[PDB]
């Protein structure tokens, strides 16, 4: 019944006339549970110097020239 | 120097580091903690790995660390900072271009304008070109540009 | 024009290059930019429409575009947001209403599928579904025409179960009964006395039995088949070990050297906490937890533990009757529990954090008093950093050494926390203390309860050493060095939390306890207690516990010098990063589940056999189709729906159609489909 399905899919691929040659094969695989999305569990808000001064200098004391 | 001349009466902390240019009218920082007995006083050792990031202090090693002598705090009357390659202020421990401002800054190069555009970019903050960090509020030079 | 740090690009080129990518509908592409609140640069947001609106086709092209931009233009697209054709906004004049899409996206029409994309790639928003609970499920026994054929040793109980079991013995077998006492004393050739805690008396027992010609083929250990005591100090914990979990060590060590097959059978009362049971002598759990490592280290020693309840039941299924049945019947599962004359075995069941959620944010109070053990450990810091930044908590860290004697690696990771606390308004102290002393704990807590006028808000108990050591070399102190933190310490901390109301209790364990492990008897023995303890607290006291038993840590190193400990991954124990795990803890903390196993791949067999045991895994058939059309009428959508309609209600399983563009189809010369190129693609997928 498995390859019987494969055959009835090819005939379904021929239902569309715009396609004139194709190829189809199947695979069996194990599922890995879908992860969560952080938005679904968590709340929104959780998801989200070098400058030295030497000290003032009194420049107005003493010779200005 | 100190150990070889000590028997002749030179005291251990006489030495006085200072970083000054011609454009700034000479020294702008002074280090007083340079003792004979204490080779680490005024001397900062860091890991070579952290030179690009936050400097990580390290121990005296022959291959793997670097020692920088502290020049000291800016002089009474001026302010010093350091900037990144985009001319933004840097964090405490990151290395950057030393930039100095105060009343000791020259008028400007005589008959040379584009040189003025490089040195004091904006607000008279002078680009020394010397690369160094400013830790604890006391400047510590790392290396001059292209030297 | 759109700009990115360093250069700017014309959106006509971006969209034009993206239209080369197979599956991109021509002229339905958009390029924008936005500076997130980081403002460090401008990121490229990119919209497009696929010739098929189904995530397989989309995810296929989203990657192909993101890379094709990095190849041809030198940059990668931050996000790529798919949008159906019938809702792609354009003006009558063919202009692409770009600024509308951005504003339409910040509102989140495309959230619905930008999530479905995040899920399929297990993105930073993935939060894998890998957490389960232990659920006690009924499993009866099969009919058994086999009978016991051997001489049996039996460490007799004081309640009379031993007496019952002897009456069933066949006429050919001799039953050697052993009682506990002050030291070795042989009363008869079939009656003995030994000091349960002295290992010599065990090997001497068997040695003198080898002489008398008794071939020991079965051992029964009814020594933690006790009657209930309600007080639970630490002494009672230390003391019950020697009559129980330690005894099991010595007994197995002794009979292991003869290297002869033998059927040991431990028997407990109130060691396992199932639903509807009002008594829980949890101190007995280490016994059953240590023996997990036996069948791995000494394959010739079959082991199975049983737990019964003395909650009054007028011999509805006499303990003796069940006892015999389990002995004759092919030892299958390690542990089982008879409660009301009903055999139960422990199975796993997924947590389903969303559907079981009972709370929207972690249950930590803002500036609450929280005491932490081994907060300087890799997993402790994660929790300490959190309780100091996000919450501004008064933390007191308890270590066993003194501050000055800490690892230079630790003293730093503490100063970090001291600084990281000063700048977040929290406080963090450290105190040398004996985690094991009931009174020394209440004294040290009370002090911190008055400094800040807050009552204790929670205990986080991650302290623990690991020693990989085999039952062969396992000294009696090896265990008592293990129990110090994970048992005797745990009991002292709970001694305080029980005197307050609704205190939070966090506990770390391991999933090795599920199936057992070689050279980890000490680990499994203690962790089987910490896990079973959470249930003791929910039954005894106000405390609200959360116990995470993790599969693996990246703290054991991804290299480890033994990448064959990763082989344990191959049986279904994933490595979990700090963030991945830490995030899990929070998610679970929002669910009231008190015990939770995390890091388990329900795909791999060992785990799958723990959730179902009998039903086979579930397969999903995935069809792959390839294209070659006469005209250019995009039939993808018309075709997908055509195949999906042929499969409707006709497979009896889980199916999915996966479609490929036209411009992947290839043909070998001589007029045949290039099947080599297809079977190659399906795997690279
Ligand atoms: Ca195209």
């Amino acid at each position: 019944s498995m390859d019987a399905i494969l055959q009835d899919v090819k005939t379904t691929i021929l239902q569309t006339n715009e396609i004139e040659r194709f190829a189809v094969f199947s695979r069996e695989k194990t599922i890995r549970p879908r992860p969560y999305h952080l938005s679904h569990l968590f709340l929104d808000k959780h998801i989200e110097p070098a400058l030295s001064y030497g000290g003032d200098l009194d420049v107005t004391q003493g010779a200005q020239t | 120097f100190l150990h070889l001349l000590a028997p002749h009466g030179l005291k251990g902390d006489v030495i006085r580091p200072a970083f000054g240019m011609s454009e700034i009218s000479s020294a702008v920082v002074f280090s007083f903690a340079i003792e004979r007995g204490d080779e680490n006083s005024g001397v900062l050792t860091f890991e070579e790995t952290s030179l690009t990031e936050q400097l990580r202090p390290a121990e005296a090693r022959e291959t793997g660390t670097v020692s920088f002598t502290e020049l000291g705090k800016p002089i009474p009357g001026i302010t010093i900072r350091i900037v990144n390659h985009q001319h933004e202020l840097l964090p405490e421990d990151h290395i950057g271009r030393v930039q100095i401002k105060g009343p000791t800054t020259m008028k400007g190069y005589y008959r040379n304008d584009e040189a003025n555009q490089e040195v004091f970019q904006a607000d008279g903050w002078f680009h020394t070109g010397d690369l160094g960090f400013l830790h604890e509020g006391r400047l510590t030079l790392t290396g001059r540009e292209k030297d | 024009m759109i700009i990115i740090n360093g250069k700017n690009y014309h959106n006509y080129e971006i969209e034009a290059i993206a239209e080369e990518v197979p599956g991109v509908e021509t002229s339905f592409v958009a390029a924008c930019s936005v500076r997130m609140e980081a403002s460090a640069s401008d990121e490229l947001i990119l919209f497009f429409t696929p010739k098929l609106y189904e995530p397989a086709y989309i995810m296929r092209a989203s990657q192909h575009i993101k890379s094709h931009i990095a190849t041809k233009m030198g940059l990668s697209a931050s996000r790529i947001i798919p949008v159906q054709k019938h809702a792609f906004p354009k003006t009558s004049s063919g202009k692409i209403e770009r600024a509308q899409l951005k504003t339409r996206w910040q509102e989140g029409e495309f959230d619905e599928m930008i999530m479905e994309m995040d899920m399929r790639l297990e993105n930073e928003h993935t939060l894998p579904n890998w957490s389960y609970q232990k659920k006690w499920i009924p499993a009866p026994l099969d009919a058994a025409d086999k009978q016991i054929v051997g001489d049996v040793v039996i460490f007799a109980d004081p309640l009379g179960l031993a007496d019952q079991l002897k009456s069933f013995a066949n006429s050919e077998q001799t039953y050697i009964t052993v009682e506990p006492g002050q030291a070795f004393k042989q009363l008869t050739h079939t009656h003995f006395i030994i000091h349960p805690n002295r290992p010599s008396d065990y090997e001497q027992l068997f040695e003198t039995l080898r002489s008398y010609g008794v071939s020991v083929k079965h051992i029964i250990h009814l020594w933690n088949y006790t009657n209930q005591e309600d007080k639970l100090y630490v002494s009672k914990a230390k003391q019950a070990q020697k009559t129980g979990s330690m005894s099991a060590l010595f007994l197995t060590k002794a009979i292991s050297v003869y290297e002869e097959q033998v059927a040991i059978t431990f028997v407990s009362t109130h060691a396992m906490n199932v639903p509807e049971d009002h008594i829980h002598d949890v101190e007995k759990a280490t016994t059953a937890g240590l023996m997990t490592a036996v069948q791995h280290e000494w394959p010739f020693i079959k082991v199975q533990c049983l737990d019964f309840s003395l909650a009054e039941s007028v011999s509805s299924h006499s303990h003796a009757m069940a006892m015999m049945a389990e002995l004759t019947h092919d030892q299958d599962c390690h542990v089982a529990a008879y409660r009301q004359g009903v055999r139960y075995i422990p199975f796993l069941a997924p947590l389903h954090l969303e559907k079981e959620q009972k709370r929207k944010e972690p249950p930590f109070e803002s500036s609450g008093l929280y005491v932490i053990t081994g907060g300087l450990g890799g997993i402790g810091r994660l929790v300490s950093e959190q309780l100091l930044t996000s919450y501004q908590a008064h933390l007191v860290l308890l270590g066993r050494k003194e501050r000055e004697a800490l690892s230079s690696d630790q003293q730093e990771t503490l100063s970090l926390l001291e600084k990281q606390a000063k700048v977040h308004g929290g406080k963090v102290l450290y105190e040398k203390a004996d985690i094991t002393a009931e009174k020394e704990v209440e004294a040290i807590i009370s002090r911190h309860e008055v400094a800040g006028n807050r009552r204790l808000d929670g205990i986080i108990h991650f302290a623990g050493i690991i020693q990989e050591e085999l039952l062969a070399d396992m000294t009696s102190v090896s265990l008592n060095d293990m129990y110090e933190a994970k048992v005797y310490g745990t009991i002292a901390l709970h001694e305080a939390a029980s005197k307050r109301r609704n205190v939070l209790f966090l506990s770390s364990s391991s999933a090795r306890t599920l199936k057992g492990g070689m050279t980890v008897g000490a680990y499994c023995a203690a962790n089987e207690f910490v896990e079973q303890f959470a249930h003791y607290q929910k039954l005894t006291s106000t405390v609200k516990p959360y116990c995470f038993s993790f599969s693996m840590w990246d703290e054991i190193g991804m290299s480890e010098g033994s990448m064959i400990k990763g082989m344990l991954k191959e049986r279904g124990y994933l490595p979990i990063s700090k963030q991945a795990g830490f995030q899990t803890m929070l998610a679970c903390l929002m669910t009231d589940a008190p015990l939770i196993y995390t890091g388990l791949d329900r795909s791999k067999k060992e785990i799958h056999e723990m959730i179902h045991a009998d039903a086979e895994m579930q397969t999903e058939q995935t069809f792959y189709v390839f294209f070659k059309t006469d005209q250019t009428k995009a039939v993808e959508e018309r075709l997908y729906q055509s195949i999906h309609t042929c499969l409707q209600s006709r497979l009896s399983g889980e199916y999915a159609v996966h479609l490929f563009p036209e411009e992947y189809w290839k043909e070998t010369e001589d007029g045949s489909p290039d099947e080599a190129y297809f079977h190659e693609l399906i795997e690279e997928s």
